[PDB]
């Protein structure tokens, strides 16, 4: 029989401060080598979460799937509602914004630069990019990132924050 | 009833240290120190796939509450004719982690991550010859990749499949061979298993020469045989209200094998 | 003459 | 602990320049730059995987302020019964760029993308012999698609797949061989060894007459028994507070080869 | 102990030059230049396959760096009922060729394969009798088709397997005949082996005719005889004590044969 | 004349 003494187990991840959803469960699903239907597998929840990654929110099931999803990536309820817009506020689609300078210090993505309001980061003082400097290509979802690397330009990403501001 | 709790304790299993055991579990620790992958064989009786048991549990895995446990010896047994899907499913059963359906190379890649950051060490896999000819490609694999000693158990049979390869052979080249039972060391186990798993309170005086000539004959120095013997012949015996084995009851037992 | 280490190339590499 | 300082360097990997590795080198060069492909043929222990390794690492990528990395050599090793997605998915992964989810079609068009712009000018495949029998499709479209020069390396059974096929053959017909240590050579290499890669205090002094026959009869000129057997020896030999190895532990390492 | 020291060097082989020796390998090389086919006859104890192998060592095997060795010599000797793919079977692995799997084309079509490239000259047969009466069709083939000399070596029997088939006779009706000593050359083989093999400090004249007698009644002229004897006697005195071999020891021993 | 051992021409060959 199988070895005593353990319990079933994943690998768990950290949030950042400000970390949006969809860029967290990117990277719990790259930690773990799975789908979104995996996911939604362990969790009972439907196929509803794969479009959580490119942020189509109609509902906030509070108590359904993020009650419940608590129990797989092992963070509660509250630190997760946190990672979404307040009901009522924010609510951008399309563009990608980032601000690389704050890359420096880890990557990421933070999730107010995507509430409509937003041009500019005021914690590094500049214009936020909405599209890429270099090859002039939009950004695909945080949630598909890789390793801080530019597809359409391969740079550092952290190296392109002395440029633009 | 004082019979019945004893019916049920013979009903059981035990483990005895035996010179057997004593000399893999040696063998087997400088092999993973030195992390280098060999193979035990030997006849299908003398009691391998315990030996291999009593190891794991020497070595209690650890755990925090949150990171993922220390594993030093993984131990698994395949099924007939196993694929290399299976070989991997088995793995990660092991160590209870949580996971469903995929296709082989993402097992695959899920095996890596799991044996990785726990620590493992050593991996034993018992029947060894179920495996099909093409998972040996992901035995040496793992053991090439990590620093993973793989350690391959079973009979004779094992080798004949592992000589049809040339690649195979190679990495398991050493081995360690489990014997038989003969002479004193027949002698001095039929004794130790009157005091230490027996125990009637009638005393059998076994080394007896009328009664290990019964045994011999009996048991052809098979350790498997040896334990039936004598469990079926003090839970027969006791059934019938007596305090002792003796010659007559023994020969009743013997003459059904 | 030069006799390298395993491991060290891939701390080294590219 | 001094002591366990040094057990785990024993323990460890090295590279070092054999005259058989020197000649493959040399060889490849004249293939790269010709452009031309081949294949590398020998025994599983003579050590082909490391030799091509070797070599890999002595082209380090090379990286401007503005485009992609120029990446002169590709080394890969296919899985078994690698299929033509396999084959690509590995070749752009090696090159850091992950395309996930798409057809078959999709994977191809992809790796003629990254193998274009960045230079490459070699690719070398490990263990040929795991491909499908239809990958090698993939396989000569890219070689005389693109100025890539292909090396396939393997044991005599690539020569079986291989010959299977008219296709193919007429590619990949020029080749080298690795072979084995013998006579002079074979005494040179264990004395490298011993200063290399042993280093004890106390000189064990092994290409002594008397030492060579246990060493050759254990070995029959496989580097890879070489290397085992007298890092064993060492680490064993240590763990017991001596000084050097002698006659009598390396004949103890030996019997169980 | 100098006892031990002496009775270790008795006990084992050695090769001296001697007249049938040096005539065959004279011979032989007159076959080779001229690329001919022949075969070596003589009864069981003349030596005949101990000056084969002399032979066979004084022209080793070539190698550069890169391609098989060259190899103008190769000796082989088959099992009983030895059939076309053992055959193949041997002359592949004496070439260090692995043989995998397949067909009895592709023995054939790999045999063919690997005799060509690698320089060979000579192929010996030692017991050619042990094969199989089909498979002569692809030893006559090999002779005719490669610019290879085929050497068929045994005894009288033979010939007259050989007898049955004219297709074979025919090829190979060329031949050496070794024979029996005798006269001054049975007595000054006797007087070598005194001085280059035995070397006792005494000197025991055996080459006097109260000698001779015994030995020429106990040998009838094999040089295996000979050897065999002479040895056992000196082993058997030395044990006692003595220092040469007198009358009555040699008779104690030849009385035995 | 020279004689050789026959362990020794093992030894030494190709
Ligand atoms: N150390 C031990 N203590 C007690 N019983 C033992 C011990 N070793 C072996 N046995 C006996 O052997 C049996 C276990 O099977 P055993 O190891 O003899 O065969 P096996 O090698 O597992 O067979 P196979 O190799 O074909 O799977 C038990 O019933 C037990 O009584
Ligand atoms: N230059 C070298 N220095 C030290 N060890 C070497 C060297 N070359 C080969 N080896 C030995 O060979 C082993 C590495 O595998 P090897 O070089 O045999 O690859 P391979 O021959 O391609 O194996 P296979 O053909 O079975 O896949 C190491 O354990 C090492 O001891
Ligand atoms: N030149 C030699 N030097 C030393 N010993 C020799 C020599 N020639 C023959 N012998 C003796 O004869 C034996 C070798 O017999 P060998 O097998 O060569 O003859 P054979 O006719 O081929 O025998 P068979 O026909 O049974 O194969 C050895 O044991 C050796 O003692
Ligand atoms: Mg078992
Ligand atoms: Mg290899």
């Amino acid at each position: 029989i199988e070895a005593p003494d353990v319990k079933p187990w994943l690998f768990l991840i950290k949030p950042y401060e400000g970390e949006s959803l969809s860029h967290f469960l990117g990277r719990f699903r790259r930690a773990n080598h799975l789908s979104a239907s995996g996911l939604g597998t362990l969790a009972g929840i439907g196929a509803i979460v794969a479009r959580w990654e490119r942020f189509h929110f109609n509902p906030r099931p509070s108590q359904q799937e993020l009650e419940a999803i608590a129990s797989v990536v092992e963070v509660d309820a509250q630190r997760l509602a946190q990672m979404l817009p307040p009901a009522g506020v924010g609510m951008q689609h399309e563009p990608i914004r980032l601000c690389g300078a704050c890359y420096a210090e880890s990557p990421c993505h933070r999730i107010e630069w995507q509430y409509k309001s937003v041009w500019k980061c005021d914690r590094h003082q500049l214009k936020i990019l909405a599209k890429c400097p270099n090859c002039q290509a939009p950004f695909k979802m945080p949630a598909l990132w890789e390793d801080g690397c530019c597809h359409r330009c391969r740079m550092p990403f952290a190296e392109m924050a002395k440029l633009q501001k | 009833e004082w019979l019945q709790a004893e019916i049920a304790r013979l009903k059981g299993k035990s483990i005895v240290p035996l010179q057997q055991v004593k000399t893999l579990h040696d063998w087997l620790d400088g092999k993973r120190k030195a992390r280098k992958s060999c193979r035990v064989v030997g006849e299908s009786r003398t009691g391998k796939t315990v030996a291999c048991d009593a190891y794991r549990y020497r070595h209690k895995p650890q755990q925090e509450a949150g990171r993922p446990p220390t594993v030093p010896v993984v131990y698994i047994r395949p099924h007939q004719k196993c694929g290399p899907k299976d070989l991997f499913k088995k793995i990660t059963e092991y160590l209870k982690y949580r996971v469903t359906k995929g296709t082989v190379s993402d097992f695959r890649d899920r095996t890596i991550e799991v044996l990785k950051g726990c620590g493992v060490e050593m991996l034993i896999i018992d029947e060894a010859d179920r495996l099909k000819p093409e998972t040996f490609a992901d035995v040496r694999d793992i053991a090439e990749d990590l620093g993973i000693a793989v350690v391959l158990v079973g009979t004779d049979r094992l080798d004949a499949v592992i000589k049809r390869d040339e690649q195979v052979l190679e990495r398991f080249r050493a081995h360690l061979r489990f014997g038989k039972l003969s002479g004193e060391d027949f002698k001095n186990t039929v004794e130790m298993w009157e005091q230490m798993v027996l125990k009637l309170p009638v005393s059998s005086n076994l080394k007896s020469k009328e009664m290990l000539r019964i045994l011999t004959s009996a048991t052809e120095g098979y350790i498997g045989r040896l334990d039936e013997i004598l469990r079926e012949a003090a839970i027969r015996s006791l059934s019938r209200g007596l305090k002792k084995i003796d010659k007559a009851v023994l020969q009743e037992v013997a003459k059904e094998y | 003459i030069e006799v390298w280490d395993y491991e060290q190339l891939r701390e080294e590499y590219g």
